[PDB]
């Protein structure tokens, strides 16, 4: 359960990742994919040349649906119902994956933004992070 | 091969300039508080009580330092982990019955305050040198026979 | 010996009572509103979206009475349940790929729905028989390689 | 999350459970043991004869336990804060058994009152029983 403290935590480091949006959700995939050759499988369509337009682009899609769950914090399901059905019903991707994004994600953060994840702020948005990833592959609650 | 070249520099360079005292302890730390729950495997180290309290636990920032040494053993030796992590595997699987997936919460903490601690020059190559390296780690500590 | 005489008799009497039709059914139904992701593996049946059109769905119906009849191959042949299992293995592993962890989850709503089913008939020792059964079949039914 | 339907839907059942405290205790954990043999070892210290008088004792003290997340069904975890520690610090009794055990009652509650774990009923409980056995194995929420 997310907590005010996470809420505000969340809200916080989102204030950071505002306005950068592109470059860290293009940060993010680049790490995802090349820290685990594997997720590539789900994009045999993608000009996946390390840093290109796509994964750029791709990139901006991801961190912008994030900061939408951050917006809607309250209820990111509904916030969420549509890419729940395309990545849980329609791609089926392999849950685990949403944590090596997650994760990789959390890379990033630390990277531009060490001192503001602190550990109890890595556990808020750790939370959330899960919040997120158990919209998009559907569960009961 | 296990590793190569490449990323035996990613590995070897970073942990030169790695400090066992300080990374070792923001890991153990941080494990701690993230992951609430691997605390009960730590009854004896005293006050778990709160995120400020473990973060100035004595006993964690000790015990974060000889984890982070004992990562420096897979480094001196990258193509032996294996044999190297022998004793800490029965210790950590037959006699501290610790669940698999720990030594796995545990890598994901580590590569996060590396990144953290070297920003920029903890590149996606550098931490995919890393993942599989802390990788490699988690499973030898996980023996099923023998 | 995967069973006991003991074990059998639980397995083969119980199974000569049961209603494919309808247990089947149930336990289907029942495994997708309990545990509502295995639903992502069943796109093409229609309706899922409440409790209630699961319930109702004819699609729903008609693959539980063929999962239950196929419960009944492993009844056939205890011993030998892994070879009867091998088409359906690589069929959920290979081409469907399906957690492993959910023919377990299934094999607890089928356990669940005989329970409620056979009442007091299933004691403790005959709920025990069946375990193992649902376990070897799902077991069975997640091969790693050949 | 425990929806106020999951609440009332727990509520019922335990009006069924409640006046048979001890004989579905008893019958949970004759279960556990007897289609988990390996749950045995947490007991070396137990007349484990099938059906002793310890096992109805012990039994009694879980569903006894269980009856309590029930009265304080909106903060299980104060209501089981000193369990908690006896089974997650002291204990500690792998995580995976709490699922077995869950799943041993819901057994129970189909053989006495099948009619009543409905799908809707058994979505319920098994939320409640899952909210119930982080709180013994302790979790971040
Ligand atoms: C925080 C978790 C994630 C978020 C917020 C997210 C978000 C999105 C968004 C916004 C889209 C665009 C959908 C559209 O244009 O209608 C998308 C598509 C897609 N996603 Fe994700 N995603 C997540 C995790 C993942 C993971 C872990 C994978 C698997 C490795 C994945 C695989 C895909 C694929 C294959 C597409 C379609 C891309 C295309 O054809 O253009 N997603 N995602
Ligand atoms: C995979 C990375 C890990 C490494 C490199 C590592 C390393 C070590 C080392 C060197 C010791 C011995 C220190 C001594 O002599 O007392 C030790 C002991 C111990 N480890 Fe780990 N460990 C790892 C993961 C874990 C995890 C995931 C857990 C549980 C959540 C854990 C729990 C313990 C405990 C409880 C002890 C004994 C504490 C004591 O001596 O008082 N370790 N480990
Ligand atoms: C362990 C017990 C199980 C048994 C005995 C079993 C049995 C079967 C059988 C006999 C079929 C073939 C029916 C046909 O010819 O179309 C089948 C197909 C299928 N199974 Fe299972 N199954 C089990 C578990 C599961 C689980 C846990 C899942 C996923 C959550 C699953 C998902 C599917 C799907 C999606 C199909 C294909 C559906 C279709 O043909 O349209 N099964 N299974
Ligand atoms: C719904 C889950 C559970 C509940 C509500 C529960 C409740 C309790 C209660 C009330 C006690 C008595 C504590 C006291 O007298 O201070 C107890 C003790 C104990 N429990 Fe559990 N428990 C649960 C799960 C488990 C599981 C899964 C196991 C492992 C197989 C386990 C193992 C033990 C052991 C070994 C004791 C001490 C018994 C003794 O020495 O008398 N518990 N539990």
């Amino acid at each position: 359960v997310l907590s005010p403290g996470d809420k505000a935590n969340v809200k916080t480091v989102w204030s950071k990742v505002s306005g950068h949006v592109e470059d860290y959700g293009a940060e993010t995939l680049e790490r995802l994919f090349r820290v685990y050759p594997s997720t590539k499988t789900y994009f045999p369509h993608f000009d996946l040349h390390h840093d290109s337009a796509q994964i750029r682009t791709h990139g901006k899609k991801v961190l912008t649906a994030i900061g939408e769950a951050v917006s809607h914090i309250d209820d990111i399901a509904s916030a969420l119902s549509k890419l729940s059905d395309l990545h849980a019903q329609t791609l089926r991707v392999d849950p685990v994956n949403f944590k090596l994004l997650s994760h990789s994600f959390l890379v990033v953060l630390a990277v531009h933004a060490p001192s503001l994840l602190t550990p109890e702020v890595h556990v808020s948005l750790d939370k959330f992070l899960v919040a997120v990833s158990n919209v998009l592959t559907s569960k009961y609650r | 091969s296990d590793f190569t070249q490449e990323e035996r520099q990613f590995i070897v360079n970073l942990w030169g300039r790695v400090d066992v005292e300080q990374i070792g302890a923001e890991a153990l730390a941080r494990l701690l508080i993230v992951y609430p729950w691997t605390q009960r495997f730590f009854s004896s180290f005293g006050n778990l009580s709160s995120p400020s309290a473990i973060l100035h636990n004595a006993k964690v920032h000790a015990h974060g330092k000889k984890v982070l040494t004992s990562f420096g053993e897979a480094v001196k030796n990258l193509d032996q982990i294996k044999q190297t992590f022998a004793q800490l595997s029965e210790l950590h699987s037959d006699k501290l019955h610790v669940d698999p997936e720990n030594f796995k919460l545990l890598g994901n903490i580590l590569i996060i305050v590396l990144a953290a601690h070297f920003g920029k020059d903890f590149t996606p190559a550098s931490q995919a040198a890393w993942q599989k390296l802390v990788s490699a780690v988690a499973h030898a500590l996980a023996l099923r026979y023998h």
